[PDB]
C-alpha cells in the first residue's frame, strides 16, 4: 500500500476474505494480519489534575462519576465562574473547554476546570485578582468527550456549591517514523513514562515516551494476512 | 535445465529495498550479540550456540549428521547444548529468539542479495 494509506482493522486481529484492510486493500484469505514497518505511531499520553469548580446547585446535576460526554449541570441562567484566588492566570484549552491555573509569583493556589462551553473571560498569564469572573457558562456545559471525571468532591456553601474534581485526560501526539527506525514496543500496549518505543540508527531518532501513555500503529507500509 | 534453473530460482524471491535492507541487517547484528549475551549464560563460546541454532533451523537432521563420518553429532556434542540454556529465565530465553530470528534474518538478506 501506498504511502498515506492507512490499514483499519488492528495489527494481530483475524481478516475474513475480501474484507477491506485499507480503501484499496482486499483481503485474499482468512487469516491473522500484521502490520509491516508502521510509517507512523501515534501516542496519547495521560494527563491528570485536580480541578475546583463552581456552580450554582439548582442547576447543578449531582454526579460522582462523569464519563466523556456526560451532562455536566445545567446552569438555569448564564452563571459567571467567580475566582476564589487572586495571582498570575493561565489557559489551557482542554478540547471544548479550558482550565485556569491561578499562580501567585511561580506556584499555583489553586487549580481550575472550564467544562465545554463555559468560556474563559481572562487571558492566560494576565494579572487578575480573587472575586473576578474568571469563566463563563452559558448553560448546559456537558464534559469534554477527551477527558474524564473521577472522585467527585462534594462541598458547599449554600447557592453556588463548590466542587473539586479528579481529572483525567489524553493528549495525542504522532511519530513518524523513518527508514533509520523499528517499532518496539508492541501495538495497544501499555506504556511506561519515558521509555524507548521505536528504535533507530542513533539513539536522538529513537522514540521515548513523554509521560504514561499508550502506543498505537498506524498507517504501515504495508500489511500482510497469514 | 541447471542454466534457467537458478535464475528462475532467485527470481522467485524479490530484492529488498532500504527499509527491508537496514531492517535486515539489525536483525542479524542483534542476533550475533544475543549470542555473545548468552555465551556467558552457560559458558559457551559464541560461535558454539552460534551453529546450535542451525540445527533446528536450516535443516534439522541434515547439517551435523554427515561433514564426514565424524562431527558434531545431534546425540552427543549437540544435544548436551540444545537441553541447557534449555532452562533458564526470562532475561535469558529470549535471547534465544532473538538469535533464531537474528540467524534466519541472516540468509534472508543473503537470498534478497542473490
Amino acid at each position: 500500500l501506498p504511502a498515506g494509506v492507512d490499514a483499519l482493522v488492528k495489527d494481530g486481529e483475524e481478516v475474513v476474505k475480501g474484507q477491506e484492510l485499507a480503501p484499496g486493500v482486499v483481503s485474499r484469505m482468512d487469516g491473522v494480519a500484521l502490520y509491516r514497518f508502521p510509517r507512523r505511531v501515534r501516542v496519547d499520553y495521560l494527563r491528570k489534575e485536580r480541578a475546583a469548580l463552581r456552580i450554582p446547585l439548582s442547576a447543578w446535576v449531582e454526579k460522582e462519576a462523569y464519563r466523556p460526554g456526560e451532562v455536566l449541570a445545567e446552569l438555569s441562567e448564564p452563571y459567571l465562574f467567580r475566582a476564589e484566588e487572586s495571582g498570575v492566570v493561565e489557559l489551557k484549552d482542554l478540547a471544548e473547554g479550558h482550565l485556569i491555573y491561578l499562580r501567585q509569583e511561580e506556584e499555583v493556589v489553586a487549580r481550575y476546570f472550564l467544562p465545554a462551553g463555559m468560556t474563559p473571560l481572562v487571558v492566560e498569564g494576565e494579572i487578575v485578582e480573587v472575586g473576578q469572573p474568571l469563566a463563563e457558562g452559558k448553560g448546559l456545559l456537558r464534559l469534554p468527550r477527551h477527558m474524564t471525571a473521577k472522585e467527585v468532591e462534594a462541598e458547599e456553601e449554600g447557592d453556588s456549591v463548590h466542587l473539586t474534581l479528579f481529572l483525567e485526560w489524553t493528549e495525542p501526539k504522532d511519530y513518524k517514523v523513518a527508514p533509520h527506525m523499528n517499532v518496539i514496543v508492541p501495538e495497544g500496549a501499555k506504556v511506561q513514562a519515558g521509555e524507548k518505543i521505536v528504535a533507530a540508527i542513533d539513539p536522538e531518532e529513537e522514540v521515548i515516551a513523554e509521560a504514561e501513555g499508550v502506543v498505537h500503529l498506524h498507517e504501515p507500509a504495508s500489511i500482510l494476512v497469514v | 535445465d541447471p542454466v534457467r534453473q537458478y535464475l528462475h530460482e532467485i527470481g522467485q524471491v524479490p530484492l529488498l529495498t532500504l527499509e527491508e535492507e537496514i531492517d535486515l541487517a539489525r536483525k542479524v547484528e542483534e542476533g550475533m550479540e544475543a549470542i555473545k549475551k548468552l555465551s556467558e549464560a552457560t559458558g559457551l563460546d559464541q560461535e558454539l550456540i552460534r551453529e546450535v541454532v542451525r540445527a533446528k533451523i536450516l535443516g534439522t537432521a541434515r547439517i551435523q549428521k554427515i561433514p564426514g563420518l565424524k562431527e558434531k553429532p545431534d546425540p552427543k556434542t549437540v544435544e548436551e547444548v540444545d537441553g541447557k540454556l534449555k532452562s533458564l529465565p526470562k532475561e535469558l530465553k529470549r535471547y534465544l529468539h532473538i538469535a533464531r530470528e537474528g540467524e534466519a534474518a541472516r540468509q534472508h538478506l543473503i537470498e534478497a542479495n542473490l
